[PDB]
């Protein structure tokens, strides 16, 4: 179906109430002055304005926020450099080389995130088959150079150590619905 | 009684929307008369404007000619005959009922490669 | 026809040399059927039954691999019997199979999971 | 139409064209026979007389243009 | 929603609606941060029997387009793609603004 | 052997269509300088517009000469309304970059490229 | 029935069909192929000479009233002689139809413009011109719609590389925003995502 928006449906005549009407509208500005209220309604209204850095936007336990590496808790990594997450990654901000352990384990001796080439898009850590690769909710990381947004293991891994208290639960709060 | 507007921007009203209907569609046959005899497009057209000439001179009411021609309204159904009249001027210099004029590369509509 | 014989795979004729198997009369026309065990540089050994075709007019599928073709035959390669062969004996195969493929060095160079995808 | 002048005028352009020397330039001399010029070269020259003139050349007087002769009695018969 | 009585007349007056009613600010009829662990449902594929592949492969599905004539290959009534368009109906919800 | 032709039916209207416009940039070149400010004089620009008609003269195929003499008219225009900045007219002297040495001895100081 | 396989409708294939053999048989001198898909759109393979008269035959013909250029694109396939596949999408409101009109070119063969039938064209075959190199006759403007000013090559090319020949920036020296030859931090790593079993038996080509 459908319907109009400026078709009028007949005519109102030509009445000279409406006439007068019309010089009344275009004469004392009766539109204006009610754009002015209801513009001084919004001046009466509360703001919706949050008071950052004391106060924060809401958000969920499926925010994409920073790159982290994960550990299982006996303490070792549980990344296994199986490489999905860099064949995966649209942006190609992955880089990953490995090697077989001190004691055997396959482990990676480079996992590099480009985060100014990464598109936030969770792709590497709904394709890690071990959960080690998660982006969690840190998104105030800004840095001054762009060397410092050049992620390497050992920087995903301190990301990892430092939000575990947080990407754990957020993990547990939402992997029923992953 | 007489349509007020027609709804679409541009688009004038008809005041005699019959007579223009069955003179464009005697001129588009007239045209038509021109093309060769095994011409598709001229057994095909001449259905067509046939048809809606037959419906035009059955129906004298505007808004039931419209419901049998199903073109929209009269206008676009004008509208749509100065077209199609355009159309078989233009078919008619262009003489598309010849055979085909090259064959292409035998792996040139061949997908996937 | 000088020592060829005449056989048909989905309906297509093709010469074939006799001792020809199915395998090679399907590879002839061009389709590569299934296999885990059969080598073209090995013994034929027969066991993995990847390849069981279903043969027009013959109820029993037939390994590809080891079965000559005898004459005539029409294999029937993409039927619902040959289908359901192969879905039935990748779900022997992958039953056991350990969940290994991260940590396994057939990333993208596995045969198992190639023809699991595909069959 | 001033003949003697415009014919000097042209050989005074042709004297400040660069590429081709002040010595073996004659009337009578041919641009790449015996001057060793090009045809965007030609056109060069061209282009100098139409710009040196004030009235416009077309390219198929310009692929005529080949000697000093040609170009003064062009431009006189023109003029 | 701490709005005074008077300010919230103000404010309704000037505004010509109940603001009261319909406030811009969420304060209490949201959903809680925490909610209960979910139990997502399986499809129909998720059974242990009459689920072959090869009965459901819709991807495999998809043939070659047909080829109605080629320059290789290959009193009736004119013909259109389709049907013609019927007129939509106006709303009989509201048909004018 | 036997094609379709796009402007010129052999060689020489490709030439004349290539004189045209050779004609057209070396009037355009020095309202190009003066109009946005380059630091080149009249006389190298005009040398860069023969030295792109130098590279380009080696073809003789007219449909190929007809649709170079079809980009050279895209560029002029693209000159003729300032849409071409001085940067990109500035493009084709490469100014900063360091020219690949062509003898054998300095290729293989250089590296691995041939 | 089955809720994981898309439900096909055989009326709109049989009004597709009928209506290829209706512009087939109409238009003889152009028309190479007709074809419907399994996903019920007709394509219609004309050739070259004949982009004007079929684009306005099924623009202004009552049966057909394609009045509106849904696109205008072209897709580089460098293995035939004429690599360009100039696809017109056109939609028919009156009817509710789509139509796909294909036809070919290839570097040096120049195909017609279609300005003078939809206007939209302009813009398309601007844009055709930049990405692919393909000539348009009778072009009221024909240039460079998308790349920078001075853009050699056409990008949209099967052997133009992904990251291009030069890239831009900043030199102090000249204090220009110059273009040098391109050099990559980390180079882009192709990946041979091809798995070398059969997906599909009925694309099956025969063997050479
Ligand atoms: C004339 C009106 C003057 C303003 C006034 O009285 O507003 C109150 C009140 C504002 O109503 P409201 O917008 O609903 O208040 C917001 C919340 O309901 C209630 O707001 P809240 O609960 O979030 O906190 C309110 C609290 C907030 O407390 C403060 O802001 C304290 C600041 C201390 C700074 C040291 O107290 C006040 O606002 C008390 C009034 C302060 C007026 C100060 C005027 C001088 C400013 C300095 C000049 C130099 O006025 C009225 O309701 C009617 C005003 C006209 C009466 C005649
Ligand atoms: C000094 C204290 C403050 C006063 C002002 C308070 C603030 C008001 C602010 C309102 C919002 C203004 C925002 C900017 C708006 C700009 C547009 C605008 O104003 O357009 C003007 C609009 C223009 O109207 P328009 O733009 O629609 O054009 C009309 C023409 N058509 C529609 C055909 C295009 O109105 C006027 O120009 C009228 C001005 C006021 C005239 C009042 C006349 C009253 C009667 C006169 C006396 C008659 C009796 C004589 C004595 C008889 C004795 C017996
Ligand atoms: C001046 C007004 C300032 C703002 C007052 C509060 C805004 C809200 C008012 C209520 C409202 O929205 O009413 C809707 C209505 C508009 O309703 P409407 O636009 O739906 O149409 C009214 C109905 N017909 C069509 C019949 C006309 O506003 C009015 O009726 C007011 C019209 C204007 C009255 C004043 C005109 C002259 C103004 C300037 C002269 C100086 C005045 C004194 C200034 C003193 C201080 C400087
Ligand atoms: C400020 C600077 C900006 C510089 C911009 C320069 C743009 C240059 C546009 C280039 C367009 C072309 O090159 S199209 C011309 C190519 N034409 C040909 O190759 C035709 C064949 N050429 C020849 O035969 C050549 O010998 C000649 C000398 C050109 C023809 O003369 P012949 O007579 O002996
Ligand atoms: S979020 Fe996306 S773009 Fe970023 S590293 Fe993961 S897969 Fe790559
Ligand atoms: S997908 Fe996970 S386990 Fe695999 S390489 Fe990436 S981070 Fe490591
Ligand atoms: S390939 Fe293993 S049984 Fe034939």
């Amino acid at each position: 179906t459908y319907k109009y928006v400026n078709k009028k449906e007949q005519e109102s005549e030509v009445d000279m109430k409406s006439a007068t009407d019309n010089a009344a509208r275009i004469l004392m500005w009766t539109e204006l002055i009610r754009g002015l209220g209801m513009t001084l309604s919004y001046l009466f209204r509360e703001p919706a304005t949050i008071n950052y850095p004391f106060e924060k936007g809401p958000l969920s336990p499926r925010f994409r926020g920073e790159h982290a590496l994960r550990r299982y808790p006996s303490g070792e990594e549980r990344c296994i450099a199986c490489k999905l997450c860099e064949a995966i990654c649209p942006a190609q901000a992955i880089t990953i080389e490995a090697e077989p352990r001190a004691d055997g384990s396959r482990r990676t001796t480079r996992y590099d995130i480009d985060m100014t080439k990464c598109i936030y898009c969770g792709f590497c850590q709904e394709a890690c088959p071990v959960d080690a690769i998660v982006e969690g909710p840190n998104f105030e990381f800004s840095t001054e150079t762009h060397e410092e947004l050049l992620y390497n293991k050992e920087k995903l891994l301190n990301n990892g150590d430092k939000w575990e208290a947080e990407i754990a639960a957020n993990i547990q709060a939402d992997y029923l619905y992953r | 009684l007489l349509k007020k507007t027609t709804g679409l921007v541009g688009l004038a009203v008809c005041d005699t929307p019959h007579e223009r209907l069955t003179i464009l569609y005697t001129k588009t046959l007239d045209i038509l008369k021109h093309f060769p005899k095994h011409a598709a497009y001229r057994k095909y057209t001449e259905q067509i404007t046939n048809e809606k000439l037959d419906m035009v001179k059955a129906e004298p009411d505007v808004k039931k000619l419209e419901a049998l021609l199903q073109g929209g309204e009269v206008e676009e159904v004008i509208l749509q005959a100065e077209k199609e009249l355009s159309l078989a001027r233009k078919m008619l210099k262009w003489k598309p009922w010849e055979p085909l004029v090259e064959e292409p590369p035998a792996n040139q509509w061949k997908w996937p490669i | 026809a000088s020592n060829l014989i005449e056989v048909f795979v989905d309906g297509q004729s093709v010469m074939v040399e006799p001792g020809t198997t199915v395998l090679q009369a399907c590879e002839k026309v061009g389709m590569q059927i299934p296999r885990f065990c059969y080598h073209e540089r090995l013994s034929v050994a027969g066991n993995c039954r990847m390849c069981l075709v279903e043969i027009e007019k013959a109820p029993k599928v037939v390994a590809a691999c080891a079965m000559p073709v005898m004459k005539g035959w029409n294999i029937l390669t993409n039927s619902e019997k040959s289908k359901k062969a192969r879905e039935g004996v990748m779900e022997f195969l992958l039953a056991n199979h350990p969940l290994d493929c991260p940590i396994c060095d057939q990333g993208g160079e596995c045969d198992l999971q190639d023809q699991s995808m595909m069959f | 139409l001033t003949l003697d002048g415009i014919k000097d005028r042209v050989l005074y352009v042709l004297k400040l064209y660069d590429k081709i020397d002040p010595e073996k330039l004659s009337v009578n001399s041919h641009f790449m026979k015996d001057l060793g010029l090009d045809s965007l070269d030609q056109v060069e020259i061209i282009m100098a007389m139409e710009d040196e003139f004030g009235f416009e050349i077309p390219d198929i007087d310009a692929e005529k243009l080949m000697c000093p002769q040609e170009i003064v009695d062009y431009i006189a018969d023109k003029k | 929603a701490s709005a005074t009585r008077v300010i919230q007349k103000l404010r309704n007056w000037a505004s010509g609606q109940d603001l009261q009613a319909k406030l811009q600010l969420r304060y209490q009829e949201i959903a809680k941060r925490t909610q209960p662990p979910p139990k997502l449902p399986v499809g129909p594929s998720h059974k242990l029997s009459n689920n072959y592949y090869c009965t459901r492969d819709g991807r495999r599905e998809v043939v070659p387009p047909s080829i109605i004539m080629s320059s290789q290959k290959a009193e009736k009534k004119a013909v259109t793609p389709a049907p013609p368009m019927k007129r939509w109906e106006l709303s009989k919800d509201q048909p004018y603004l | 052997t036997s094609v379709k032709p796009i402007f010129s039916r052999d060689l020489n209207e490709a030439k004349r269509r290539v004189r045209e416009l050779y004609r057209a940039w070396y009037r355009e070149v020095p309202n190009t300088v003066h109009l946005m400010q380059l630091d080149i004089t009249v006389k190298q620009g005009r040398d860069k517009v023969r030295e792109m008609f130098m590279k380009n003269a080696h073809v003789t195929d007219p449909r190929v000469v007809d649709l170079l003499v079809i980009k050279g008219k895209m560029e002029l225009q693209e000159t003729i309304k300032v849409w071409k900045q001085r940067t990109h007219v500035m493009r084709f002297f490469h100014e900063t970059e360091t020219p690949r040495p062509k003898d054998f001895l300095s290729k293989f100081y250089m590296g691995h490229d041939p | 029935k089955r809720p994981t396989v898309r439900p096909r409708s055989d009326v709109t294939h049989k009004q597709l069909s009928a209506f290829g053999e209706y512009v087939a048989e109409i238009l003889p001198k152009y028309v190479q192929q007709v074809q419907v898909s399994c996903l019920d759109e007709l394509e219609i393979c004309i050739h070259p000479d004949g982009v004007i008269p079929t684009l306005t035959f099924l623009r202004d013909h009552t049966n057909a009233q394609f009045k509106s250029l849904a696109d205008l694109t072209a897709v580089d396939v460098p293995t035939r002689q004429n690599r360009f596949e100039i696809v017109y999408n056109l939609l028919s409101l009156r009817f509710n139809s789509r139509i796909r009109v294909k036809t070919y070119a290839d570097e040096l063969t120049p195909i017609d413009s279609i300005v003078s039938v939809h206007i939209a064209a302009n813009w398309y075959e601007r844009e055709v011109w930049d990405m692919f190199g393909v000539f348009f006759f009778n072009h009221p403007d024909l240039r460079r719609i998308l790349t920078d000013y001075g853009f050699e090559g056409h990008p949209f090319r099967k052997d133009f590389p992904l990251t291009g020949y030069v890239e831009l920036r900043y030199d102090d020296e000249v204090k220009r925003v110059v273009a040098e030859p391109v050099e990559l931090a980390q180079e882009f790593r192709k990946f041979d995502l091809n798995s070398p079993w059969e997906a599909f038996p009925a694309y099956r080509q025969p063997p050479e």
